[PDB]
């Protein structure tokens, strides 16, 4: 997106060179155990090369396995709080 | 403690 | 008509020197006296903008024979979608000049002007969210060449909007955070109401725990629900003849939220 | 004094930005109405939705309010020929089953009966002309 | 008739010495003696036509013997759209004399001499807007050709047309502002015109707080819509047979604007 | 008195040579002489700006007696959504050739003869994805038929506005990057601050371990923000009386950020 934001499951990511490919698709490549940190790989004359880690703006020093954050995610929309 | 009414705020604004 | 009066004033507003106004206003003229960029965020009660409007009326314009007005403080709120010549247009009247019709960059030009004549310190931006994303170019201009101290207000959101720009993200980091009234501090925050702000003839006791349970259940915290909850409890108590807010009655205000 | 907006979730979501401002810049009460998906619209917006909470509820007649209204609707909106004796137990189990307490179909059912009573010639309503009615539902 | 003596006086118009008016005039009796060009801004109802005016009150023509008329201050106003043989028309006028079928650079020239035979020391251009813009050049030469200052009056605008052009706006630089009146300004204000221009045989009391709020949301401190409010008030209020102004009259005055 | 010299002192701002600044001089110098076309990129608070106006500061315009100015390196800013004719007018408004009404082929022809006249060789262009577009075959044409070095400088985001058109990708391939500070240069830099920039005079010793693991997290690395946090930290120190910073004022602080 716009300024090198990736979402994902909720989550707003952004990384050392993400702005300078704005509009294009890139492969998250991730853990499910702790995905507060995720690899970010791109195309490039059809082949798959690697672009930069992404990390999670606020709470790089937490973790948060996928099964968390989807749980916690249901509730705020449950609550009807914003996420 | 003093407490100010908004309108007198505005009547002694410039 | 005594009840009449008393329904004229109460529908009123006012200002109260707590905590979380006194401590924005220490925190502002140190961003003022160094000329540094920030923002002030907070969940969408806490009073944030009354908190700067007593910033506004206080630091009053200063008049010198025939010369423009010396203005220490502006404070502007933006329409919805607003562009670089609303932002401009509005800077421009509010130091009372007349924005004659012109190109973006007359506006650019003439609010420069009219910000470096007026000797402005800090320019304070209400709803900063409803900035169209272009236009933070002029915001981060202003603060760079001019010697203002860009303050934002907003709510959680604007950090979602600020986000999205590395150079606003970088420049507007310092922050103060608008927080939720508990403990000790609502329970006498409560007391200010009933003996500073009310104004009923006897008193309610609105501190006592079972009202407290009351008022907190109603509440949540809220500054903006505590002033909206007290009012419409004492209009609607005087106009069935009561000196007090008593158990029922503000269960019956309390039982609309 | 007062704006009403009725059908308040046809506003696009900037709008709320001018409606705001109006009830907190002029002494205007704004009253929004609407049905439960206003309420999925509005909590998308903290600043809104803080802004207009209290909240009246309209419900759905029941029990003696339900049985009640029906004899208004029989004496002062209907005024057939001779009397149709809507609040008759076997009369309000099909007005029951039909109308499900909604007022805006008690105001459909009876005038859709009356009116083909009448065009039939009848003077008043009777169970199976109103079960003739209500088996269109 | 003593009462048609009255409204005849309330219809017509009078100078108050306001503070506004003496800081003008101080200001331009220094540009007198330094010959220095400058222009007068501020918005269109703040005083500032009545002032200048007031300033060419004072300074009127001498007469000493055998010479021609010395005129110190000359002042006008052009028309819309003012040609180059317009406004040299208008300042022959001024000064008395007749002029006879010329073309334009015969105009220029008999504007020149007559300017320099009556020893014109300023020349106040009133709304200075509706000069074309070519006309500046003729207004440039009388500036740099005589020793004279002249001062350009007008609105906003009158900027925006100056910016436009490099040559006139260095000639032009240096400026005073007329501004709105406020606090203790637009109370002081109301008092003398109750005193000064009013003169209603009963007091009417205006600078009391609850009569204070009516004139303050009706003028919006523009010194115009203050007086023509409070003659209209007066006005309306003799045609009733009342001794005074008071609070329902002035409400129904104010509600028409 | 001589805490409010300090205060203004540290309120100001100063170039520091540090091994960023050379770098780039020292590859700017190359692409002048060789006239490459290239681009400085890096993030929002490492300190570019700064780098750039340091090297317009070296290469003053040299003057002849009755000739245009020798202006060996240009630097312009454009404004947000800028146009070929407001590319244009700041060109040549720097070159201090005053710009009059004309059409986009008007403004391209005496840019193009000024730029030429006063001996340009390089054109840096700060915030370069502030230009529209299509303002970049302006771009291109400057400097493939003039001899003229165009530095585009900017953040990550430039870049992906220039990957969306090859025919200017091509043009500016060639890069010098600006990072963050770590290890034992972020730990020198501190010490540089110190001595050339707070001058305090009791010495902070804020090269040791407690104060690095607030300034190093605090900071990120960044230049600006280290700028920005020992300037404030040494205002509040020294406003507060002490001589130098302390492990808990420098915490107060870094809390905000
Ligand atoms: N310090 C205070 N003294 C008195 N009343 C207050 C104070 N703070 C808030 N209020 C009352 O509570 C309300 C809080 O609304 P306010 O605009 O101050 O909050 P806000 O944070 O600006 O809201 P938003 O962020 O959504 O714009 C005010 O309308 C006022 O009536
Ligand atoms: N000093 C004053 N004393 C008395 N009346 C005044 C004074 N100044 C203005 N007025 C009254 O206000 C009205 C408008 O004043 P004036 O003509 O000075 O406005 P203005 O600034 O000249 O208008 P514009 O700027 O559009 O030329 C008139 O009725 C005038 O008599
Ligand atoms: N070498 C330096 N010496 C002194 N101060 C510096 C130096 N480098 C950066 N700074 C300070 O860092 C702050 C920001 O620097 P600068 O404006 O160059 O950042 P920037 O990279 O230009 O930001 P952007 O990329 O958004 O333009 C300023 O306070 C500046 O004075
Ligand atoms: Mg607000």
């Amino acid at each position: 997106q716009r300024g090198g934001c990736l979402q994902f499951q909720n989550l707003m990511y952004r990384g050392e060179y993400l702005a300078g490919y704005a509009g294009e698709t890139v492969n998250l490549r991730f853990d499910p155990r702790d995905i507060t940190t995720i690899l970010v790989y791109r195309q490039e004359n059809n082949q798959e090369v690697f672009l930069t880690r992404a990390h999670a703006q606020g709470l790089e020093t937490e973790q948060l396995a996928l099964d968390e954050a989807e749980a916690a995610s249901r509730r705020l929309r449950t609550a009807g709080k914003t996420i | 403690i003093e407490v100010w009414d908004y309108e007198q705020l505005r009547e002694e604004y410039g | 008509e005594w009840l009449q009066a008393e329904i004229a004033r109460l529908k009123g507003k006012s200002i109260v020197p707590l905590q979380q106004v006194k401590t924005l206003h220490d925190w502002l003229d140190g961003k003022r006296k160094a000329r540094k960029s920030c923002r002030v965020v907070g969940e969408s009660r806490t009073g944030k903008t009354v908190a700067c409007d007593a910033y506004r009326y206080r630091h009053k314009p200063q008049q010198e024979a025939g010369r423009p007005p010396t203005v220490p403080v502006v404070y502007i709120r933006p329409h919805q979608k607003c562009g670089p010549k609303d932002l401009f247009k509005k800077i421009t009247e509010y130091l009372k000049y007349r924005v004659t019709k012109g190109t973006v960059s007359d506006f650019r030009d003439r609010t420069i002007e009219v910000l470096k004549g007026c000797g402005v310190e800090m320019l304070i931006i209400d709803e900063a969210d409803r900035l169209k994303p272009e236009t933070f170019a002029d915001v981060r201009d202003i603060a760079e060449d001019l010697g203002i101290a860009v303050v934002l207000v907003g709510t959680d959101r604007l950090d979602a909007v600020i986000k999205r720009d590395e150079q606003v993200l970088e420049r507007f980091r310092a922050h103060l955070r608008f927080g939720k009234l508990s403990g000790e501090d609502f329970k006498n925050t409560v007391e200010m109401w009933e003996q500073m702000v009310l104004k009923l003839p006897v008193s309610s006791n609105l501190k006592s725990k079972e009202m407290l349970r009351i008022l907190t259940s109603a509440t949540e915290g809220y500054i903006g629900r505590l002033d909206e909850i007290l009012r419409e409890a004492a209009i609607r108590s005087l106009s069935r003849g009561l000196k007090k807010i008593d158990k029922a009655v503000l269960q019956e205000v309390a039982k609309e939220y």
